[PDB]
RNA sequence: UGCCUGGUGUCUUGGGUGU
């Protein structure tokens, strides 16, 4: 390479965030018995606002 | 306006009850459902206007 | 011939994520 690269040990750490956790998707599903909209949250298979 | 809005008709002498499509209860668990905040709003004036009922006769 | 199932609380609160 051209250019020399800075290159050394560092301390990282893992978030409690991840993609798997929050990776979402809906065609249909329960719906709200008031409104009949879909319901609110993805671990209940809701929609997006 | 005579047609739609006659002064009169602001008090009310006659109440609409709405079906239970606007006021839907609810199963808090597997065997007890819960009525919900307007149903027991209109119990409360059907039991008043009972009572006005019985005690005016 | 012994024959197969979709149906999911509500209201508060709290802590968080991205701006």
């Amino acid at each position: 390479l051209m250019a020399q690269v800075f290159f050394g040990p560092t301390y990282y750490q893992r978030l409690r965030h991840m993609v798997d956790d929050k990776i979402h998707a809906r065609a249909r599903g329960p719906v709200q018995v008031l409104t009949r909209q879909p319901v609110e949250g993805r671990s209940r298979d809701g929609g997006l606002r | 306006n005579e047609d739609y809005a006659r002064p009169e008709w602001m008090i009310i002498t006659v109440l609409p009850v709405p079906p239970p499509q606007v006021r839907p209860s609810i199963a808090m668990d597997e065997t007890t459902q819960g009525q919900d905040d307007l149903t027991h709003k209109l119990s409360d004036i059907l039991k008043a206007n009972i009572n006005v009922q019985k005690l005016e006769m």
